[PDB]
RNA sequence: GGAAUACUGCCAGCUGGGACUGAGGACUGCGACGUAAGUCAAGGAUGCUGGCAUAAUGGUUAUAUGCCGCCCGUCUUGAAA
RNA sequence: AGAACUGGCGAUGCGGGAUGAACCGAACGUAGAGUUAAGGUGCCGGAAUACACGCUCAUCAGACACAAAAGGUGUUAG
RNA sequence: GCUCCACACAGAUGGAUACGAAUAAGGCGUCCUUGUGGCGUCGCUGAACCAUAGCAGGCUAGCAACGGUGCACUUGGCGGAAAGGCCUUGGGUGCUUGCUGGCGAAUUGCAAUGCGUGGGGAUAAAUCAUUUGUAUACGACUUAGA
């Protein structure tokens, strides 16, 4: 299960400069040491600062506001794999940010094969209004009075016979 | 849970019934097979077929006889199946092949006793809907099975005189289900309905 | 007066065993209505019993029996394993095993 | 004249009521608010007592039963549509919950009531067949 | 299930009782008078000397696991 | 405006189901209960019950069978061969 | 083909890998109970025909880096 | 195979409890114009149905039903795929826990479940012998003789 995170460096202040840029982002990982972890490699890559001379202001764990209302989330993705990096971005429709980057990360190992250690999460953001989703499979789910029917349900078996030719109906 | 129990092989996966049965008779169990023609194979009919030929283009150059051994009929071609999940060679897979028994149909008495199926091996279960798939019946009336036409045309027979017991029984029951209605509100239908019964 | 059960029949599997090494001190019981392995936790402790028939009549019966208790369980299906007084025979796969409620704690 | 016959389906919608298979509330039943998704559907069961959240469709069967709810609402208008509706009543008649039921007062039988369930039904038993053949 | 037992003397009966140093006479006046003093309490309820005549036996499908005692 | 729940970690918190071990051999010590006498789960188990002299039980041969095991010695080459 | 430095072997059993010299764990008194590594959980084979998201009909698929630059009115995502 | 004599004794313990067909559909009841018809009703597992009380299941007296059930008979029907089993009419003989009573349990002491051979009598058949070739190196094979 995923957790969101937030990540704040700023470089161990020296003399002359006090207080620096404070680089602040947000970080998705299933505990603190995998969030300071993916917090350094982005420092190192995005920007100039390392470890060697970086320090961990404080991380703390950010709760959606809302773990109960569904929302359309807009992801904007950066990653790498055999080819060269390219950018991405994608619409989800999930009740929370953790569920969406997860269902994401899932997607990415499924299609593209991209796994958490070649992914980045740029921005999540929220789909307020609608005719603003600009991916068909997710405007879907947009129509007014959706109903539709689960055929073909695969019914579970708890013993190896049956005497009941059992149907799939539902 | 049962002496013996009597699977009808009709509608049914060949690998995972095979599987099953197998492990069963390795439990002590035994078991019987019926309508193995009926059985069916996930995957279009020529490839069924090519892979069939393919098994037995292996003949042994010296001796073909003692060499492989290639059988058409649906219920060789299940127990074939099933033989290899089995560590045969060996005394203990030797006596488990000795529980179960494949015939082509329903041959008595078993034709008179209950049957049951597998609901994890069941064709209609595990494959995905509109996928094709292969019926063993087919499947060995055309690598040689010549007995297609007597199985079809006395299997017919079977469900003849069949569906008058069915209606036999389902007259029974109705006036069995009268009895138990006219029965019912008494004071031993009360205490059993308040009992759970 | 129909049935004089007073204990739950099972199957003997086979030995706790590798790949290619078997252990007969410990023998796998498989025992009916049992699926999962909180099912079998009740089942711990209980005597089994295997009753055959012997050619030879010893203590004027032709019925020897062989005594047991259920150890632990084994695997995700209710599997239970069992240690007997002395191991099975080894040609009991698959032979029909007596378990009894004693000692019973309900 | 015309014959559409056996196109009966429980399609899955905004107000359906559902019955828990699996997880915490496995046997409580719940609605649906809104679908997230070909396999996540939102449902709140706070009649039932299982709280709002999003639910996968595996771990949840659907049921014939059916009330009108708007779409998205929250847990105070899901209970007073639920309260309105009477979907409890129904549940019950229906010979579903009937047979749960059954089954748990059955699973709760003890052995003097054993007893006694066997000696009516032999009472029941002889009964019938001096009503029958008659 | 349970039966009142409050109006039955047990007292008497202790570990040396049962001791074995053509049944013994009192040991008979004993169980007469404790089925004499159970009998009432047996039969204040219906149907509880039948079950307790009744023998206990195990049927296709109990689940002993399942079943509630 | 207000509590509840989820998660994390703690309990020198409480209490059931199952398996193996009984090692030491009159006290010397660390400890607990108890005003005291005395007791205790405190440097390793005690008490009771059931089977027994035409015994209980144990030992050898083959077959009955779950699995494994290349034919021994010396010598070549870093090894097998 | 011939040389310079460096980690295992050689004197070495065990589990896993259909078997295995260049592969992983683990380096060894006789026993009991328990927990694990690699390796596995449809049968042979002791262990879930576990869950969730997507993908593929392959007329010799698939579960093993050279011939792989390109082709396809095959499919799912950017 | 018939008869007389001598000798031995891989795994039941409730019931394998019978339609077919579809699975993007089905059964059951009922109704009508008799149709790929109308209405109700059911699945979402067999967690199901029968039977399950009696010194391992005795003795005995009544009530109510006259039904349920074991037994050898008895009339008839069905079952050729491996039928070999399924029943069905009539009576007889036992139980009936469907209902109400009276007798015994103990000491087993707290548990180690609790049906051919080898010697004769007779009689059906086969081999060799013998002999013809239709077979032939030798085996083997087709024939004839109370």
């Amino acid at each position: 299960h995923f957790k969101e995170y937030q990540v704040i460096g700023r470089r161990l202040p020296t003399e002359s400069v006090p207080e620096p840029k404070l680089f602040r982002m947000r970080i998705f990982a299933s505990n603190e040491v995998i969030a300071k972890s993916r917090y350094w490699y982005f420092l190192q890559k995005l920007h100039k600062v390392k470890k060697a001379s970086g320090e961990i202001v404080s991380i703390n764990q950010i709760n959606e506001a809302h773990p109960t209302k569904v929302k359309n989330f807009g992801v904007w993705v950066r990653y790498d794999s055999r080819s060269g990096t390219h950018n991405m971005y994608k619409e989800i429709r999930d009740v929370s940010r953790v569920a969406a980057v997860e269902t994401l990360y899932q997607d990415m190992a499924a299609r593209h094969r991209a796994r958490f250690r070649s992914i980045h999460i740029l921005k999540v953001a929220e789909i307020e209004k609608t005719a603003d989703v600009k991916r068909q499979y997710v405007k879907q789910f947009l129509t007014k009075d959706l109903k539709f029917p689960l055929p073909h349900r695969v019914q579970k078996s708890t013993k190896t016979f049956s005497y009941k030719r059992p149907s799939t109906f539902y | 849970v049962e002496p013996v129990v009597v699977i009808d092989g009709k509608g049914h996966l060949v690998g995972r019934l095979a599987s099953v049965v197998a492990k069963q008779l390795l439990n002590g169990q035994k078991i019987v097979v019926v309508r193995a023609e009926e059985l069916n194979i996930s995957g279009e009919f020529f490839r069924n077929k090519l892979k069939y030929h393919d098994f037995l283009r292996k003949a042994t150059a010296f001796n073909k006889t003692r060499g492989p051994f290639h059988f058409r009929a649906p219920s060789r071609i299940f127990y074939k199946a099933l033989r290899g999940m089995v560590s045969h060679k060996t005394a203990r897979g030797k006596a488990a092949l000795e529980r179960l028994k494949v015939f082509e149909g329903i041959p008595p008495p078993y034709d008179k006793k209950k049957r049951v199926v597998v609901p994890q091996a069941l064709r209609v279960l595990r494959l995905k809907p509109g996928r094709k798939y292969t019926t063993l019946g087919k499947l060995s009336t055309s690598v040689g099975w010549k007995y297609e036409d007597v199985v079809a045309k006395l299997e017919a027979k079977r469900k003849v005189s069949s569906a008058e017991y069915y209606a036999k029984k389902r007259a029974f029951t109705k006036k069995v289900a009268s009895a138990n209605a006219t029965a019912a509100e008494s004071d031993v239908a009360k205490q059993l309905a308040a009992l759970g019964y | 007066a129909e049935s004089h059960r007073l204990y739950v029949k099972g199957k003997h599997l086979s030995y706790q065993r590798s790949k290619r090494v078997n252990n007969p001190n410990v023998s796998l019981i498989k025992i009916e209505g049992v699926a999962t392995p909180q099912d079998a936790q009740f089942y711990l402790g209980k005597r089994i019993a295997y009753v055959y028939r012997a050619s030879k009549e010893v203590r004027g019966s032709k019925i020897r029996v062989m005594w047991g208790k259920v150890t632990r369980t084994h695997g995700n299906s209710g599997v239970v394993r069992a240690t007997f007084r002395n191991n099975l025979p080894a040609k009991t796969f698959g032979a029909s095993v007596r378990i009894f409620l004693y000692p019973s704690n309900i | 004249d015309s014959i559409v016959k056996a196109s009966n389906w429980r399609l899955v919608e905004v107000g359906r009521v559902v019955l828990i298979k699996k997880g915490q509330s496995a046997g409580k039943l719940a609605a649906i608010v809104e679908i997230i998704d070909q396999k996540k559907v939102l449902i709140d069961g706070p009649k039932a007592g299982v709280p709002r959240q999003a639910i996968n469709l595996g771990q949840v069967v659907l049921t014939p039963l059916t009330f009108a709810l708007p779409r998205g609402a929250r847990t105070a208008t899901v209970s007073k549509k639920w309260a309105a509706a009477a979907v409890c009543e129904k549940w019950a008649a229906s010979s579903w919950a009937k047979k749960i039921a059954q089954r748990e007062r059955r699973a709760a039988l003890t052995d003097f009531e054993r007893f006694q369930v066997m000696v009516l039904r032999k009472q029941k038993r002889y009964t019938v067949k001096k009503a029958l053949a008659k | 299930t349970k039966v009142s037992v409050e109006g039955v003397n047990v007292e008497k009966f202790n570990v040396e009782y049962f001791a074995k140093e053509e049944i013994k006479a009192e040991r008979v006046e004993d169980q007469k008078v404790v089925d004499k003093a159970l009998i009432a309490e047996i039969k204040k309820t219906p149907l509880l000397k039948q079950y307790l005549s009744a023998s206990f036996s195990l049927k296709n499908g109990d689940k002993p696991h399942m079943l509630k005692f």
